[PDB]
């Protein structure tokens, strides 16, 4: 779901058409969509460097990457990279939609029970997502950075 | 959009020497489009359906699923 | 609601008497006023998109902080600006309602009753919609006697805000 | 209390959309027939008391048991209740003609008349005759041209015959 | 066009393409003109629906024939309401740029529906074609190309 | 003119003496002559709004500036002041457009006299006077009734007399009636209906030709 | 040939008789390949075999 | 399962054979099976007209078929038609078996949870099934109509 | 009924059941009466088709209306030929005992066909119902139950 | 209007015996928790107007059809009904918290709310939802310690969550 389809669905539950309030919401969405496109390009530029800087800032040289931790094994480290990478990609999708419901329905459906059953720590994931938020806010800009951070904090709040 | 199903289907054919634990008892995520015919397959095989749950979707969504 | 037809009716009701020539002359005064007021309503309904775009942008340039300050009450986010065009889009309906009805009935019953009551609670400053209506007052483009007719209901709403 | 104008307003109000041009054109026609509406309303209230007494005699002839003893309109006190209340139909009818809408007629003179009679013992059938004896005389008073300019108002007089028929059928 | 681009890049493992980001940029640039077209079609709802329905009854008198489905005031009012619904979905598709709102609100199961209602499909389609012609006459020229091509999707998808 | 319809009175909590000596849940029934202050008169002017309109319709636009000023001056007796609110056309649009004649009796007894109506036959009894005398003339006959003038007295705000276990009347009776609600559902503007297309469907001309073989 | 590729990749058998190719042509034509793949996995022979 | 297989299963749990009580039940089932066959033909004649008359009597011109209802969308309307078509077809099967357990095991297994999760109203389905019951009772006859109505009311009681 | 029994025992790994062999024996025993019914329907081809088509045009005058499909002598001749084809398939199904000849000659793809021809399905179905009523009046009573139930399959499968 | 004390008094009056010792032991505990009662009630009325507006926005988002035209809370007069009124639940709830009994809540704000809506057309369920949006914020306002001494009042806060649940379930 987009912001556009959210506006259309809200007007459809009302049963009326798209008059001036919904039209002004759509004009607002178009005006932010320009910088949203530019931020999508500059995020898809160096996603690997973003995940690398995030794990180097947060997860490395700790107890979980040491023997006796959740990220000790090589397959577990690769799953962490992929998981971190996914959070960046779906936060990019939710940024371009302007709507977090697609992000929620995609990952926050079952990731709580999955991280419960596998014994994955939640708070280390929250710290890693916050490190992704800082790295992307430093890389992209101020307002597109906080637009990215809204959905990244939505992910981090959904996991908690 | 995604259903969380849990059903058992017994064996009314000859008995199988493979363990087949999963076939007899399973829990899987099925999309909304395939769920009608997949349910109908369990309907055909005479198996009980124990637990149906909407995993992703919201009820009453007219647009955007 | 209040209409100078029904104003003649409800006045003759309390006295319990028939419609004399006192109440009857109030009707014609409403009738021939409509011919300078119905095309005063046609000037607003044809220019519907123009004015709600014009008054909303006039508010932001008058009050530049209302686009920047973080709060639900303000227009920082998108749903604020979506609620911006809803509000001034709701004002232009009642002005076209009260021009067609020929009285301040729909302005009384639908807009200004409890209008000073809600703005204390949601901290919506009434001086926001004062400058919004004053842009419509100067940009309507109406001319002649009919224009004057559309000009009073704008000024009647402003004095109700203040 | 609603008009023809506020009928369109409250109907356009629910939608939340500004009134259409076609609707406005219709209301411009009501402005043109507005002077004929004052022709018909002024003619009834000038002949108000003459049509109350004239419809009363035609009622109390053709149902003689009313002013006969034991009847519901026998004594001089009830009789004045009925005779003077025949104005109250005409008070709320000529309100509705000048309004051009039947909303004022409905919530004052129609909303409890068929209610109030079961507790009162006034016959329902008698009321239907009496107001229906007003209607053929009220239409006939506004029909004839004497010292007015000739026009056509058959599309407007049928509203008046509808208003009495609305007042009649809601009781009997 | 954002939902379709996202699900198309979702089927692959990769991000959104530069081509697709150009598509989104051009859609944003044309979005204000699309809101103007939606503004005109919203405000011309009455007369467009009535002219299209009466053009349909001029072309196809079988529906308002007494053996037909749209016989009577109530049935023909529901006929005009169906044309109103389809014009509303056309405005949604003009705004969105996708045809997924038109599709998943009014296209996807309409054949089985109008088979069970007894209503002919081709007369619906001829009425939406009349809507296309009327809205083409109301709007600006290449703007009418834009509106009539979404109308063209609805017409071709109904049959 | 004509004397009123004779009505039987039923048994009612105020019709008789009751030996409650001042209970706490009983109203604070205010007087104008106690005040001697700025302060007291703002509370007294608020409780009469709270009686006759109701708390919900006590908004500033409806309130009258001239009437409030008079009470402070004391030129007008509070009983003469309630006449301002009952014959106020800001009050009249809210209650007389929306309520029938028999409900208009009941609401005036329930608020101004502060009593429940006795029976049904006495709302019929007061009804004839209102139609002839107007709304103002029926209010004028209610406030100059001997029953109102003896029990409330001259300067005491309306209130409910006896409510040992009885509903507050503001809560008990809606500003408008059950009838006027049904009109609001009838003019709701249903969406996606066949009824709003009925006036458009008759304007379209359709010609049908049938062949027999 | 797409139909034989589908039956061969999902099952390994690919065609049995001309009639099942006939019955899968309509499933290809109504929606696409995905409806025919879902019709293959709906089939009881996949659950038995 | 049939009425015959129900009789056989009841005698098999007892461990005895089919003597005169079970034989008289079987003779009863055969005598009603003639009119059951005739009713199956006359139901399979105009099943589409039965569903059409039922939805026209019950579901049309209401709030659920209006915008803001469960039957507003075209795919939802088609799902409604196919669900009522099912209820008629499986009530025909349960009529010919003379036994409602096959009907219960077929649809009442999971349709409660499905209509719970999708937000489908139950009472409108009960009204639609009752309209099917009236239409088939008017179309077929008295005793075969009430034989159909027994299993249709079994469906309507299982959904509730 | 032999083909259907053989393919049903073919889907399983086993032979033909004793129940199914009883079905084949009863079908052989009733086969001579079915040939008598086919004899009557073959010899009453003309008047059955004409009475059913004229009953259809009495019920549904939309097809022979000038907006309809069966407007003109040639179109109505093809209408009667379609009814002739369906009566021929009904005789095949009465003889075979299966409905697989009716199905794979005239049922399986008829909706898409009559959609592309512009012809309404329900009027075909009403004409086959008229054929059912006419052949029910011609034959013996429970023999007419036999013929009309195959007619009933054709009627329910066309809609 | 009853207390916790006069609850025990009117209950001990009906049996007609003296007040037992454990009842005075229980009421002595209410004296000890009396100072915790004052703080919670005081806090709500300090945040009274902030929790009316905050629960109103969460209501009118999640049911958008109310302030949409045709809705029951569309116009301002009606809207100033549903908004100001929301204080009247809180006016009679914080009376009942300081009373410690639900008698004042019952005969003023509960005795006719489910009554008055059938004649009004207001949706009972929507109102119930609004009060349930007050409850999770009113409990959350009194829960957090900032500049007060730490204590335990979970046996007392559950009375407040019971009072809103009494107010909610009696209407919807
Ligand atoms: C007249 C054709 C018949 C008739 C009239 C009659 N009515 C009464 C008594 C009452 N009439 C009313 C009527 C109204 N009250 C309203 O408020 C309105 C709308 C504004 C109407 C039309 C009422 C309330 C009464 C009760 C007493 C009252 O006058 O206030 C009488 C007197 C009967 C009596 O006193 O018992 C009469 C004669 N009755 C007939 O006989 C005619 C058939
Ligand atoms: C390889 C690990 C593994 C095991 C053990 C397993 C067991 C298993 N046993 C089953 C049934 C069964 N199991 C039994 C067992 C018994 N009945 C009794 O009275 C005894 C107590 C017990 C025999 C010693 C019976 C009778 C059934 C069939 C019941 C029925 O008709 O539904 C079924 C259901 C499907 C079927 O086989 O019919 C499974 C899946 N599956 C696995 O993957
Ligand atoms: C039918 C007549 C009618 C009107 C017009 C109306 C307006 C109205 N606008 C409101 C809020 C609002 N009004 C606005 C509008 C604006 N704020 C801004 O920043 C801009 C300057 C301006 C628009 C140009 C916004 C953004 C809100 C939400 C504020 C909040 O939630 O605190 C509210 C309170 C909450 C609500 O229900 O949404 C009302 C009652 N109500 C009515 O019944
Ligand atoms: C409020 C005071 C007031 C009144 C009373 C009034 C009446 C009025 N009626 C008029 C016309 C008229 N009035 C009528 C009315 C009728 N003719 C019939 O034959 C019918 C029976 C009947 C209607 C039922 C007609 C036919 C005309 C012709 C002129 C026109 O269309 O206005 C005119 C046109 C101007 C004129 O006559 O000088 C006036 C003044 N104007 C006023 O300012
Ligand atoms: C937004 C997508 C959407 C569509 C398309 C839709 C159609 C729709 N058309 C209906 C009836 C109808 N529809 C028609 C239609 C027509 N008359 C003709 O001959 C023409 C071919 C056609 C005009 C286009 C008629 C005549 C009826 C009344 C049939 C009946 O009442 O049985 C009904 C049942 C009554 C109702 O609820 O209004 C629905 C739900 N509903 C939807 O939600
Ligand atoms: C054969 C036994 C059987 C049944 C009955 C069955 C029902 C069934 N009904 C469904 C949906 C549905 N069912 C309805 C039904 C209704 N809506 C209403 O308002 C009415 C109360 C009722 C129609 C009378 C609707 C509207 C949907 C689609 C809802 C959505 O858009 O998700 C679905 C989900 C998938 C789909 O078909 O779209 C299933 C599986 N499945 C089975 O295997
Ligand atoms: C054995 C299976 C079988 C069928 C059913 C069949 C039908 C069939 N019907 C046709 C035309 C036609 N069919 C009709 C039918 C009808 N008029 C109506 O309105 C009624 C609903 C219906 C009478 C039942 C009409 C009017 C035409 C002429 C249409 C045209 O020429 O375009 C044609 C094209 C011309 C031709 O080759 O005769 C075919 C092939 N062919 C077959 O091989
Ligand atoms: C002391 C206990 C007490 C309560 C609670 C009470 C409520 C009450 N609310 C009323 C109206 C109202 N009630 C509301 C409230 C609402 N409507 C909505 O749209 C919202 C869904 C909802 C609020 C959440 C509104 C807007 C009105 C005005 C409606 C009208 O004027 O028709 C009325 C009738 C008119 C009035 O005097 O204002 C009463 C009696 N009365 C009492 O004596
Ligand atoms: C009527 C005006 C009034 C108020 C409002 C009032 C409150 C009040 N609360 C107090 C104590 C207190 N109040 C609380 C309340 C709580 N602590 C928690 O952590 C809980 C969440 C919460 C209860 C739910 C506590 C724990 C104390 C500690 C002191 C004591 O036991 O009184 C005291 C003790 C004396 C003082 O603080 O100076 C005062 C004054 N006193 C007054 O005269």
């Amino acid at each position: 779901q987009d912001a556009i389809t959210a506006v259309i669905n809200s007007a459809d539950v009302q049963g009326k058409y798209l008059d001036t309030a919904a039209l002004e919401k759509l004009k607002a969405y178009f005006s932010t969509g320009e910088l949203r496109v530019r931020a999508a390009t500059t995020i898809s530029a160096n996603a690997a460097a973003i995940v690398k800087e995030a794990v180097a800032k947060s997860l490395l040289y700790s107890d979980i990457t040491r023997p006796g931790g959740n990220m000790y094994t090589t397959r577990r480290y690769a799953a962490c990279i992929r998981d971190l990478d996914y959070y960046l990609r779906y936060a990019t999708y939710a940024m371009l939609a302007g709507d977090p419901s697609i992000l929620d329905e995609r990952v926050l459906n079952g990731l709580k029970e999955t991280y419960n059953s596998l014994g994955v720590p939640v708070g280390a994931t929250v710290q890693a997502i916050q490190a992704i938020k800082e790295v992307t806010a430093s890389l992209v800009g101020a307002d597109a950075g906080k637009e990215m951070g809204i959905y990244l904090d939505y992910i981090s709040s959904g996991l908690s | 959009r995604l259903f969380k199903i849990t059903a058992l289907v017994p064996s009314l054919s000859r008995t199988r020497t493979q363990r087949e634990l999963q076939n007899t008892y399973f829990t899987k995520l099925v999309p909304y489009e395939n769920w009608f015919r997949e349910q109908q397959r369990i309907q055909k095989a005479g198996g009980k359906i124990i637990k149906v749950e909407l995993a992703t979707g919201k009820q009453g969504t007219n647009a955007g699923l | 609601v209040k209409t100078p037809i029904t104003e003649a009716i409800a006045a003759a009701d309390t006295q319990g008497r028939f419609l004399g020539n006192t109440e009857l002359q109030s009707a014609r005064g409403r009738y021939e006023r409509a011919a300078a007021s119905l095309e005063a309503a046609r000037g607003l309904t044809s220019n519907a998109q123009r004015l709600i775009d014009g008054a909303t942008q006039a508010v932001y340039q008058k009050f530049p902080y209302t686009t920047q300050t973080p709060g639900p009450q303000f227009a920082a986010d998108s749903r604020g600006k979506s609620k911006c065009a809803r509000d001034v889009g709701h004002y232009l309906r009642i002005i076209t309602y009260s021009l067609v009805a020929g009285g301040t009935g729909p302005l009384d019953e639908y807009l200004i009753a409890g209008l000073a009551e809600i703005n204390s609670t949601f901290d919506l400053s009434p001086s926001w919609y004062v400058e919004a209506l004053k842009h419509i007052k100067a940009n309507h483009g109406l001319s002649g006697q009919a224009a004057n007719e559309a000009n009073t209901y704008i000024d009647y709403a402003i004095n109700a805000l203040s | 209390t609603l008009d023809v104008f506020t009928k369109v307003v409250s109907q356009a109000d629910s939608r939340g959309e500004f009134l259409s041009n076609e609707q406005l054109d219709a209301l411009a026609n009501v402005v043109k027939e507005g002077n004929k509406r004052l022709d018909v309303v002024n003619r009834i209230t000038s002949n108000a008391s003459a049509i109350v007494t004239n419809a009363a005699r035609a009622l109390f002839e053709e149902q003689p048991q009313l002013i006969a003893p034991g009847g519901n309109a026998y004594t001089n006190r009830r009789m004045a209740a009925c005779l003077r209340d025949m104005e109250i139909i005409l008070r709320y009818v000529t309100y509705a003609i000048l309004a051009g809408d039947a909303s004022v007629l409905d919530d004052r003179c129609l909303n409890g008349l068929r209610e109030t009679y079961q507790a009162l013992g006034t016959p329902g059938s008698s009321v239907a005759v009496g107001v229906q004896k007003m209607k053929d005389a009220a239409v006939g008073i506004a029909n004839d041209p004497n010292g007015i300019t000739k026009g056509d108002c058959s599309q407007l007089i049928s509203e008046v015959a509808s208003y009495f028929d609305r007042a009649a059928a809601a009781v009997g | 066009i954002v939902t379709k681009s996202i699900v198309n890049a979702d089927a692959e493992a990769r991000y959104l393409s530069p081509g697709e980001l150009d598509r989104i940029k051009s859609f944003v640039a044309g979005g204000q003109q699309r809101l103007r077209i939606a503004q005109a079609l919203t405000d011309n709802r009455e007369r467009l629906v009535k002219q299209a329905g009466d053009q349909l009854f001029q072309k196809r008198p079988d529906v308002v024939s007494p053996g037909g489905n749209a016989y009577g005031q109530e049935m023909t009012a529901t006929c005009l309401r169906d044309l109103d619904y389809y014009l509303r979905l056309v405005t949604y598709g003009i705004v969105a740029g996708d045809v997924t709102p038109i599709e998943e609100i009014g296209v996807i199961g309409v054949r089985e529906m109008y088979k069970s209602l007894g209503t002919p499909i081709e007369a619906v389609g001829e009425g939406v074609r009349a809507l296309k012609n009327a809205a083409s006459t109301l709007l600006s020229a290449e703007d009418a190309a834009e509106a009539g091509s979404y109308f063209d999707y609805v017409v071709g998808a109904l049959q | 003119s004509i004397p009123l319809l004779e009505y039987k009175p039923s048994s009612q909590n105020q019709r008789v003496p009751g030996y409650e000596v001042p209970n706490e849940d009983t109203p604070r029934i205010y007087r104008i002559e106690d005040a001697a202050y700025d302060s007291e008169l703002k509370e007294l002017i608020w409780a009469t709004y709270r009686q006759v309109f109701s708390e919900h319709v006590i908004l500033k636009f409806f309130r009258q500036g001239n009437l409030e000023s008079q009470l402070k001056n004391r030129a007008i007796s509070v009983r003469d002041f309630v006449r301002g609110l009952a014959k106020s056309e800001a009050f009249k649009t809210l209650v007389i457009k929306s309520n029938s004649n028999y409900r208009l009796v009941e609401l005036a007894l329930k608020r101004l006299l502060g009593r429940a109506p006795y029976n049904k036959d006495e709302e019929i009894a007061w009804s004839i006077k209102i139609a002839t005398n107007g709304w103002d003339g029926f209010v004028d006959a209610l406030l100059d009734s001997e029953e109102y003038q003896s029990n409330f007295g001259e300067n005491i705000v309306p209130y409910q007399r006896r409510r040992y276990k009885d509903r507050p009347f503001n809560l008990v009776t809606p500003r408008y009636g059950n009838y006027w609600r049904d009109k609001l559902e009838s003019e709701r503007y249903i969406e996606g209906d066949i009824k709003n297309f009925l006036e458009l469907a008759k304007s379209i001309e359709i010609k049908t030709v049938t062949f027999t073989p | 040939k797409v139909i034989e590729f589908l039956f061969r990749h999902l099952l390994g058998r690919a065609p049995a008789t001309q009639g099942e190719i006939r019955q899968y042509n309509k499933l290809l034509a109504d929606n696409g390949l995905r409806a025919a793949v879902e019709a293959i996995v709906d089939s009881p022979e996949y659950s038995r075999y």
